[PDB]
């Protein structure tokens, strides 16, 4: 007699633990490792923990790997290389404003022929003062006064205006206009490219404001029903977490 | 204090690791810094991740 | 006031998720926001949802 030995590599449990990065695997699949003198191996060894180096590690020791990611916000290249995963603790740089949607909705009999005077306090000249908050270069807030101004039936002319600084003089003038059919549907007006004022040298940005799917109904209180900042200011690294599909994020 | 007001003795600093995680355990309830660990990040209670 | 009159101090702001159900528990009775809330819809008691 001779013997050969094997190995049964069945499913084993998964056991309600909750501390580092005890990710589990069901079914097939190995932990892609690699040994810091360049040696590539396999394990299910689901402990797994930062180094001081910001490095997952077993223990062991060997590196885990996984796909790299890139870009503002960060993309997964599933074509590249298993590289390490490290995670950094620095900060998420402020990312200045670039769009920003709108989603107006504006009651259909909402006239303004009280006044004609703007600079941003003449209540009277218009029907809906909004506020969107954008970032500079820097992520310097700004204002971005919105004014809806019911000039008749399915148009509306609108004033702009950033109250963070000084340079938003007086708005008096038309920005834009936005055109609706019989249905209060908006027609056309659909987006500007409105400046986002400046702080500390950071430049003025400009971004496109949409006003998308924007409608004039026979009901409601002249509205803003989602809008959106497409941006960021500074980060700072809170937590860790991984989801099911293996991404490792960072809060 | 009786001069009706209250003055600042000190800030109590907080220390976080890279990893906490990697401590070696001394005392009764002390740990000492590692390389594991890393270095310590000083900071105060509610900034950063303190 | 004295001077025979209301006036406007402010105007409380009521938040509605698109779960409410999926908030994360904290403090003393405060809830974070998260992906699983969505994101905070702003408004006033007695208009939309609030």
């Amino acid at each position: 007699k001779v013997a050969g030995i094997t190995q049964d590599f069945t499913d084993g449990t998964t056991t309600n633990t909750g501390r580092g990065l005890d990710v589990a695997i069901s079914q097939n699949g190995f932990f892609r490792l690699v040994d810091s003198n360049g040696s590539v191996f396999y394990s299910r060894n689901g402990q797994f923990k930062l180094d001081e180096n910001r490095n997952l590690v077993n223990m062991q020791g060997m590196q885990l790997t996984g796909y790299p990611a890139t870009g503002t916000p960060p993309t997964i290249q599933q074509g590249a290389n298993p590289a390490p995963i490290t995670i950094p603790n620095t900060l998420m740089a402020a990312k200045s404003t670039t769009t920003a949607s709108m989603q107006i909705n504006l009651n259909s009999t909402d006239p303004v022929p009280s006044k004609t005077p703007f600079s941003v306090s003449d209540a009277d000249s218009y029907n809906k003062k909004g506020t969107v908050t954008v970032y500079d270069s820097q992520g310097n807030a700004h204002d971005m006064n919105v004014y809806f101004v019911k000039t008749k039936d399915n148009e509306w002319a609108v004033y702009t205006h950033d109250s963070s600084d000084p340079a938003a003089t007086a708005p008096t003038t038309a920005s834009t206009t936005l055109k609706f059919n019989e249905n209060g549907i908006l027609e056309s007006g659909g987006t500007v490219n409105i400046t986002t004022g400046t702080i500390n040298g950071a430049t003025a940005a400009t971004f496109s404001l949409s006003f998308l799917n924007s409608m004039q109904q026979n009901t409601g209180a002249n509205n803003i029903v989602a809008t959106n900042q497409n941006g960021y200011k500074p980060g700072d690294l809170v937590s860790y977490q991984i989801n099911n599909d293996g991404t490792v994020v960072g809060n | 204090y009786s001069n009706e007001q209250e003055q600042v003795l000190g800030q109590i600093v907080l220390a976080n690791f890279a990893n906490n995680e990697g401590l070696a355990s001394q005392g009764d309830n002390v740990w000492a810094a590692t390389q594991a660990s890393g270095v310590a990040l000083l900071g105060t209670a509610g900034s950063g991740n303190f």
